[PDB]
């Protein structure tokens, strides 16, 4: 996997 | 790397602009500072999908709150975030900092870690890159700082967070919340890297 | 390990240790083998300077290697036991792998092979 | 069986008309932590070879020592050590390729991806890749890690096949490499702005450039990007 | 325990000049054990032909389901369903079971009765449409069929020539797959006549 | 955990004629969805009119070819420069492969050349040394695409004599080097279209009594 | 490989035309550019059935919304409806979309991931060949692109995917959405992967295949 | 439950079903009838998971008997087999599927033809001249491929069946305690008492 | 599928020729009978390499025996060399089924089943492989000691054909051997492609198949 | 390998051993002798892992036969059983243990007494009036507890053994294809051909 | 399987 | 992969 | 929390005094600054057992080096540490900082992370608590600092590391390596906590 | 656990 600061 | 800092005239939100899929940077110009009300904003860390879904629901709740009861407090906004994060803790990965300006309460900062607990603080840091600046931020933070001092504090802090954290980078976005209104700031690598 | 080459050639092309081993055989009590039309007979001498012997328990001169093969010998009695033991083990090992008892030729070839190995192995006579 | 601890990211390289260019950033990452910033991942062997190494830095330092020892051993009882019997890139590569495959075959690999760039005694360009599996391949452009995904596409636009190599100058080739290093800084989360670049030319020899920086970056458009969809402020 | 390779079987469909062909093997087994050598995998709803490979229970179930739906379609629309429309109905019906799918690789073949255009289409088990000018393949020997079709196929084949090409594509692909073969059927479809031929193939 | 194996993709194809034999292979080397090289040869002249390809895990393929080439060299030293017959090479390679039965070479091996009667020979090996002489064999990523086409076009499988009621089979006959190279090029263009790991270039090694000739053809680079 | 590039007076999206089934190419010329509304188009990567099904569903609901409100649909409406749908299914609907279009508000370019996260940009790339494409976009993109420059950059970004990514191949589809004009869908804008003439015709002599039975099939009532 | 065979001949369907019921290391019973009469001219043999087999067979029996009373009419073997298949086809995607394999032997009075249907627990229906479930098939199919003819009498069918049971008794690991044989023809269902 | 049965007129040995890699049919022309010597045969089932390698090795060990002992090795001794070898590798994952079929003066016609988990059995009838049960079904139901050489050869051939048909992992062609007091005799390669239809027509069997 | 029984009576030891050799779903052989004569008056039956059983039995046989030749003397059943136990006791802590269970039936010529020893693969030795290995014991032990007497004749022992085989043939799941019976007494070892 | 640039 | 009647 | 800092007159090693078993403090007065030679010391982090075993072996090697070749260089000491840490990387958990004073080379610092790689640096930080002071140490470190400045730098740095890291605490030990000799310093909570 | 700043 997913998009993850 | 995200943080929100209260000061004399109100509060400033700060964030990097990096979104990652493993070691790949999916977005290098991300906006992690998001409006849930005119002068109530949040810093988003964790799952991009989860934090967006939450912020969208909170913005909906505070818009419906405003229609009926007028402008909500920063504490009210933090309560709505908490309620979503706490009750859905098993299915969410969201580390959110809620920051808002009242005329009565001035600048307020609430941090909401993974568990869905609420912590009201003079300033808050969160995200993977925050670990590297606990020492720095604790030593350099003062209450009732000026706007320029707070901007330098956030800039220097996130500069170090970005320098050491691979998961943090790009530009440093900042949002200034005062009685004057809402001001967006941006700081590019060529400036902050060589601090 | 003891490595010394004890069995070696001499100028005249003899291996004295092998030839001196034959002298030990020549000293040993007489043993005779005669094969008839439907049988073999192994005769063996026993020297009569030993009275007060116990013939029940005294090692017999003729040894069974298997139920169908026998081995008699002349020379050093102690040496003969080592060959007989090896031959008896090989006899059981043959039955185990070939599912058939040894031929007399095969058992002989094995015992002869052991004797030969001790004529060009280091540290042994 | 290993796991890499302190790691180096992309190594990128390409052939041009008279020689080869190779580059690699000066970072030693400790997972997500950008721990070491003064790490040289390009190691020259004589005046005609450069070995660019990515992956585990402890294993890289081991390979440095092997190559250093190889030069010493080659000099022994060798009057032509600095002439006809000097170490060739092909000799240095085949040695590393032998070691890499022997170590993978003992289930104890050197956790690295290596590019040997150099110029042979006859002037021929040498560029060949080897990794922890002992896998070897050669191409007009070679890159490791993120470089394979992002650099190769850009470098292949310059040298798409063998016939494009004589048409490519050192100016054009270096420009493409420096551009590729900028793209990797934009998009690789375990990359640094500071990097080293090496040119091995059959005429001008070995040129080793240290303390280079990614520059002429585009960030200005970021100020116009607000929210993630609907947000106007 | 891979539903798509328990029973085995293959379907292939090709276009020609003003004609389409669809062929299938006759094998139904339980892994190594061959059970039936009469298990046809091609059905038709009016002039639209549907071949189905994969789990045999789902092949039988979907046939009965599309007969059901095309019969109601015809009563309400007062006309036979067309291949382009039927293709969309198959896609709809498969994606309806997105998180509990039918373990099938269906193949639509037919000629639009209005335009006269030859039409073929293939699907994955959750209803993604794979439309093609040339050929569609499906089953346990799909790799083999892809290789045979891609090399043997040429455009604008006459029905009698197209028959030879599709037959040779199926037969040689089936002979390199353990779970396919045991007989084969080929449908040659022209605008207003359909010929069905049983091929002689090796019964191992 | 460390995985000592990898898949470098590519596909190879061996066809035997009456007085010749071809061993073809694409020149593309890959890992996952990345291209490593568009031209990395994996069909080698090993000497004594033997051509060899070990397709699959390149590192194991290079090691095997390297060891067989070395086996040919020592065969000359130990047996008075005697020529290693293709049948003798095949048996030698079985022992090379089976020697690592409990840590295999992850490769499909094909060798081609001439038998001792001067006739075209192709041998194919599994990863652990089982070998078989054939007129025809495809190996590697696109073997499942190419092989049934070769059954049809080289060995005339499922092809009967027209008008004989499927009773008389199409008679077997040797193919000309010209007809074989047509089948190789059509096999590889077909495999390139439908297999993502196949493309870039095709390298064919042709073996006659005169020696080993090479032919190179471009393939699609997508 | 799918890309989106903003320019002067609108936005352009592009895609390759390869559909895979493991290492096999199932469709050499599949259409990955989808129409949500007349002037809102969607490039789709990931699970093929999911991208088509989710794009058709939101396209259906957008049409009904457009009729209800007597207004041309907005890109943010398609974006919001898609992301809320994908989020609800927690990434199990494997649709990775680049959503672009023009509406009364202006020209827009977004990306959506399977888990329901959205991104804003002037240039975006999704799919297995996104890194090859993004390398080209990062190298050649600039502010104030013309229509013809944006199409060139978009098709160049797809070509990088076609050549260097094994997941991508065949042709380049383009859709140009310019403000004040009809959206032009350029199906097979580039065809740089034409199959070369075969060496031989494999047309069989008639009667080659052995037949057991013939029968006329009744299709009529 | 283990061995169920079926042979369709000229004028009848013959079902053979093992008598053994085994649990652990004990043969609890050696006289078990693994069949239910669905209608006067339709017989179903069954084998599979303990409990499921009988529960399923009796459920089908009840449904067919209900149909017979309602319409005062006997459903065709084809109709009954299609009904049974659909029940199993539903079952396989249930919370707990019926793990039951069945043979349906029937005589169609309208067609004057015997019919044998083999249906597995997945709902996989096939009409066959001879059928088997479980490991039985691995011996009997090859045997029947050789010895079976389509125009055989009931007596020839029983001799052909004896040849199958002998082969199974010789080569099968488990003792299945012989078979109960039943014939389905124009005159209905009867049991062979001496086998 | 491979069988070997003893009868009045010696031994019949029949094997298929198929090689599989899962559901991929890799070959239809594999030799599964190894000719150890003019009086010894070895059948091969399981791992292709394991069988092929160790049975050619067995042939070398049988040759060394007759050099050392000036006498052809017994079927018992030959089978036991292979069984003692695979037993050393027990647990290592060898996959081998073999029947060592041959004639000697002292033994007469003899068949030994040897597998990779160390089992060694003397017997009159054996069927080994993925399709052994299909071969057993036909062989057992038609087997008699008093079969003629002509009928025995056919039954062996017909038993493989039966397994080649039903078993998905068997087929290609049938390889026939007849072992007598005078040694083994090859009785040809029979392609199932032609043999199936020839048998169906002539025998009237395989009524399950569409004629 | 499955069923091995042993009964010690007044003047003899009787060993009964199943004839079936099963691999998968095929009975490969129905005439297997699961015993080796260790010496003229000592017999060992065996059951367990395929290959291990025969390899172990023949290894013990070879060692006892070697002893007999060396000393021109027959080892007592007690001595042989102790030797066998020690070999298995070594084996169980080896890299790959012998998975073999044995019964040793012997007649001690010095004591003029029959002796039955039961030894499992762990090297667990017991002298018993009657013994069994595997699932056989679960039926035969209770049966022999009831019907066994210490002063029985060889004929009475064979009738008692027939009662065990009948019970096993009735209640055992697997077909073990009857038993080979062997008697060990003062006159040595002989086989009962008709059982 | 499923179809998946 | 390796080959295995 | 450990660090070593080079300065004008030589080098200073610094460390906390906390040893933990989970969340229990096994030792609150630990000495992590250990002598391998007169003026070559190391900071130990990771496994207490591993780091002690390594330091003991290195001290043995350098004592044997001194007997033969005279005083070893700090680089030589770091090489011996590396050799042990690199060659036994699979069985060790040891993060060691090597610091020494030569008269030629002055103060030198070598850090050896988990992998067994060597890094020569002006200053080094390591241990769980180092993460929190990367930002602080980078911003505040200067080359050629005075003794008093370096002591304040280490004191302030470890103070923050201890404050944020639960795995760090107790006293701050320091060891000063100069031409003058070896000086041990200690700083108690009451002093450093309120910095 | 073992003892482990
Ligand atoms: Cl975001
Ligand atoms: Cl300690
Ligand atoms: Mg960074
Ligand atoms: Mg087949
Ligand atoms: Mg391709
Ligand atoms: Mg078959």
């Amino acid at each position: 996997x997913f998009l993850f600061x | 790397s995200i943080m929100a800092v209260t000061f004399k005239d109100g509060v400033i939100l700060g964030a990097d602009s990096r979104t990652t899929t493993g070691a790949y940077i999916a977005n290098r110009v991300t906006d992690k500072l998001t409006r849930v009300h005119d002068k109530i904003w949040c810093c988003r860390s964790g799952s991009a999908a989860d934090t967006q879904a939450i912020a969208d629901i909170v913005q909906y709740h505070l818009e419906l709150y405003t229609s009926q009861y007028g402008t909500p407090s920063t504490e009210t906004a933090a309560s709505v975030f908490k309620e979503l994060c706490y009750e859905n803790k098993d299915n969410l990965t969201a580390g959110i900092i809620v920051a808002g300006y009242d005329d009565k309460n001035k600048g307020e900062v609430y941090t909401i870690p993974l568990g869905g607990s609420v912590h009201k603080l003079p300033y808050a840091i969160a995200g993977s890159g925050s670990t590297f600046i606990y020492g720095y931020c604790d030593k350099n933070f003062r209450e009732n700082m000026s706007k320029e001092e707070t901007v330098d504090f956030i800039k220097h802090s996130l500069s170090q967070a970005i320098k050491w954290d691979g998961s943090s980078g790009g530009v440093i976005r900042m949002v200034v919340l005062t009685a004057a209104g809402v001001e967006r700031l941006i700081f590019y690598p060529d400036e902050y890297e060589q601090l | 390990g003891y490595d010394r080459a004890l069995s070696i050639f001499s100028p005249d092309g003899h291996i004295f240790q092998v030839e001196y081993a034959l002298e030990a055989v020549k000293r040993g009590t007489c043993a005779v083998g005669v094969k008839g039309k439907n049988c073999v007979v192994l005769g063996c001498e026993r020297r009569s300077t030993l009275k007060l012997q116990d013939t029940r328990i005294t090692p017999s001169k003729v040894s069974k290697i298997d139920s169908h093969v026998v081995l008699s010998f002349s020379g050093l009695n102690a040496d003969s036991r080592i060959l007989i033991e090896k031959a008896r083990v090989e006899a059981q090992s043959h039955r185990l792998t070939l599912e058939d008892p040894v031929t007399v030729e095969y058992l002989t070839r094995y015992v002869a092979g052991v004797q030969q190995r001790y004529t060009q192995s280091g540290g042994v006579r | 069986t290993q796991q890499p601890i302190v790691t180096g990211t992309s190594v990128i390289s390409m052939k041009y008309d008279n020689g080869v260019i190779i580059a690699a950033d000066n970072l030693g990452s400790y997972g997500s932590l950008l721990r070491f910033n003064g790490v040289e991942r390009l190691i020259p062997v004589g005046d005609n070879t450069v070995v660019g190494i990515s992956g585990d830095i402890s294993d890289m330092q081991h390979i440095e020592r092997l190559l250093k020892d190889l030069v010493t051993e080659n000099a022994y009882d060798n009057p032509l050590a600095d002439a006809e019997e000097a170490l060739e890139p092909s000799y240095i590569f085949e040695y590393l390729a032998t070691v890499m495959y022997q170590r993978r075959s003992k289930m104890n690999p050197l956790w690295n991806a290596i590019i040997v760039a150099g110029v042979q005694s006859n002037g021929d360009q040498f560029l060949r890749y080897v990794n922890l599996l002992g896998v070897t391949y050669s191409s007009p452009t070679l890159a490791t890690g993120f470089g394979a995904h992002m650099a190769n596409p850009l470098l292949r636009k310059v040298v798409d096949r063998e016939s494009d190599i004589p048409k490519t100058t050192v100016q054009v080739a270096e420009e493409a490499i420096v551009n590729a290093m900028r793209v990797l800084y934009y998009r690789d989360a375990r990359s640094s702005r500071n990097f080293s670049l090496a040119i091995i030319d059959k005429n001008t020899g070995l040129t080793f450039k240290k303390n280079l920086q990614v520059e002429n970056m585009k960030w200005d458009f970021a100020k116009d990007i607000k929210g993630y969809g609907t947000q106007k402020i | 325990s891979d539903p798509s390779s328990i029973n085995g079987g293959i379907v292939v469909a090709m276009t020609g000049k003003d004609c389409v062909a669809i062929a299938c093997d006759l094998r139904l087994g339980s892994q190594s054990l061959g059970v039936s050598n009469k298990f046809e995998k091609i059905f038709h709803y009016g002039h639209v032909f549907l071949g189905i490979t994969g789990l045999a229970t789902d092949v039988t179930t979907l046939n009965e389901m599309f007969r059901y739906k095309t019969n109601l379609y015809k009563l309400k629309e007062e006309r036979a369903i067309e291949p382009e429309t039927f293709t969309q109905l198959v896609s709809s019906s498969l994606y309806e079971r997105r998180f509990g799918p039918y373990f099938v690789g269906p193949v639509v073949a037919g000629i639009n009765s209005k335009s006269g255009k030859p039409f073929i289409a293939g699907f994955d088990l959750i209803g993604c449409i794979d439309e093609a000018k040339d050929f569609i393949v499906s089953g346990t020997a799909s790799d083999q069929l892809f290789g045979m079709c891609e090399s043997l196929y040429e455009p604008n084949l006459e029905p009698e020539d197209l028959f030879e090409t599709i037959s040779q594509a199926l037969l040689n692909a089936a002979d390199r797959d353990a779970l396919s073969g045991w007989g084969a059927v080929v449908y040659i479809i022209k605008k207003d006549e359909v010929v069905k031929r049983y091929l002689k193939m090796r019964q191992d | 955990q460390f995985n000592p194996y990898g898949d470098n993709g590519g596909t190879i194809l061996g066809i035997a004629g009456e007085d010749f034999a071809v061993l073809a292979g694409d020149t593309r080397n890959i890992t996952d969805y990345s291209i490593n090289s568009r031209y990395e040869p994996k069909v080698f002249d090993c000497g004594d009119n033997i051509v060899m390809s070990a397709n699959g895990f390149a590192a194991d393929g290079d090691a095997l070819v390297k060891r067989f080439k070395n086996s040919v060299k020592w065969y000359h030293f130990d047996h008075n420069d005697k020529k290693l017959s293709i049948n003798s090479a095949a048996r030698n390679i079985q022992h090379l492969l089976y020697g690592k039965r409990f840590f295999p070479y992850y490769v499909h091996t094909i060798i081609a050349g001439l038998d001792e009667d001067g006739k075209g020979a192709v041998y194919s090996f599994d990863p652990v040394g089982s070998y078989e002489r054939e007129q025809c064999r495809a190996g590697g990523a696109a073997a499942s695409l190419i092989m049934p086409f070769l059954d049809n076009q080289v060995n005339f499988k499922n092809q009967y004599e027209p008008g004989t009621n499927g009773k008389v089979k199409k008679p077997l006959k040797y193919l000309s080097v010209e007809e074989v190279i047509k089948l190789v090029r059509d096999s590889f263009t077909s495999a390139t279209e439908r297999h993502i790991q196949v493309g870039d270039g095709l390298e064919i090694l042709i073996v006659t009594k005169d020696g080993v000739r090479k032919e190179f053809y471009e393939l699609k680079r997508d | 490989t799918i890309v989106g590039v903003k320019f002067n007076n609108g936005v352009v999206i592009a895609a390759d035309t390869r559909s895979t089934q493991g290492p096999i190419v199932a469709d050499k010329n599949c259409a990955k550019l989808h129409r949500i509304s007349p002037k809102i188009w969607c490039a789709g990567a990931g699970t093929a059935a999911d991208t088509e099904a989710v794009t058709q569903l939101i396209g259906s609901n957008i049409e009904l919304h457009s009729l209800y409100t007597s207004r041309e649909p907005r890109v943010v409406s398609a974006l919001q409806m898609l992301k809320q749908h994908l989020f609800k299914y927690q990434g199990h609907i494997g649709a990775y979309l680049i959503v672009a279009g023009v509406d009364p508000t202006g020209s827009h370019l977004f990306s959506i991931h399977a888990h329901g996260s959205t991104d804003v940009g002037y240039y975006l790339s999704l799919g297995s060949g996104s890194l090859a494409a993004m390398a080209v976009l990062e190298s050649h993109w600039k502010q104030d692109l013309t229509k013809e420059e944006a199409i060139k950059l978009a098709s160049d970004a797809i070509q990088a995917g076609i050549w260097n990514d094994l997941g991508s191949g065949s042709n380049v589809d383009v859709c140009v959405m310019e403000i004040g004009k009809d959206a032009e869908y350029l199906r097979n804008y580039l065809t740089p992967n034409v199959r070369e003439e075969k060496q031989k015709s494999y047309k069989f002599p008639r009667g080659t295949t052995a037949v057991l039975k013939e029968s006329i099939v009744n299709i009529c009532d | 439950m283990d061995i169920i065979l079926g042979i369709r001949v000229q004028d009848s369907v013959i079902l053979a079903s093992s008598k053994a019921v085994t649990r652990g290391i004990s043969v609890l019973k050696d006289s078990d009838d693994k069949t239910r009469q669905l209608s006067p001219h339709t017989l179903m043999s069954f084998a599979g998971e303990a409990g499921d087999t009988v529960q399923f067979a009796e459920y089908i029996q009840a449904n067919i008997q209900l149909y017979s009373i309602r319409e005062d009419y006997e459903l065709s073997p084809q109709a009954v087999s299609s009904f049974v298949r659909q029940e199993l086809a539903k079952s396989i995607r249930s919370r707990r599927p019926y793990q039951v394999n069945v043979l349906i032997g029937g005589y169609d009075k309208k067609k004057n033809k015997p019919e044998l249907y083999q249906i597995d627990y997945l709902g996989t229906k096939v009409e066959l001249p001879y059928g088997a479930h479980g490991y039985s098939g691995f011996y009997t199919f090859s045997l029947l491929d050789h010895h079976y003819r389509p125009d055989m009498t009931t007596e020839e069918g029983l001799d052909l069946l004896k040849l199958c049971v002998q082969e199974l008794e010789k080569r099968m690991p488990m003792d299945f305690k012989g078979v109960i044989v039943k014939i389905v023809d124009k005159d209905g269902i009867r049991q062979v008492d001496d086998f | 599928t491979m069988l070997a049965f003893r009868f009045q007129g010696g031994i019949i040995v029949a094997v298929d020729s198929r090689a599989t890699a899962g559901n991929w049919v890799a070959s239809q022309t594999v030799k599964k009978v190894i000719e150890i010597n003019p009086f010894l045969l070895g059948t091969m089932a399981g791992g292709a390499a394991d069988c092929q390698f160790w049975e050619t090795w067995l042939g070398s060990q049988c040759r060394l025996h007759e050099l050392r002992e000036k006498e052809r090795i017994s079927v018992a001794a030959a089978s036991k060399i292979l069984s003692n070898l695979v037993y050393q590798y027990k647990g290592a994952g060898l996959s081998m089924g073999t029947m060592i079929c041959g004639y000697t003066r002292k033994e007469g016609p003899t068949i030994y089943y040897v597998d990779s988990d160390g089992t060694r059995l003397k017997g009159d009838i054996f069927c080994v492989g993925s399709g052994q049960t299909f071969a057993y079904g036909v062989l057992d139901s038609n087997y008699k000691w008093d079969l003629s050489v002509e009928d025995a050869l056919y039954l062996g051939k017909r038993s493989i054909l039966a397994a080649a048909h039903r078993d998905a992992y068997s087929g290609g062609s049938v390889n026939l051997y007849h072992v007598t007091e005078d040694g083994w005799i090859y009785h040809g390669n029979h392609d199932v492609g032609e043999l199936f239809w020839k048998v169906k027509e002539e025998e009237g069997s395989f009524n399950n198949v569409i004629g």
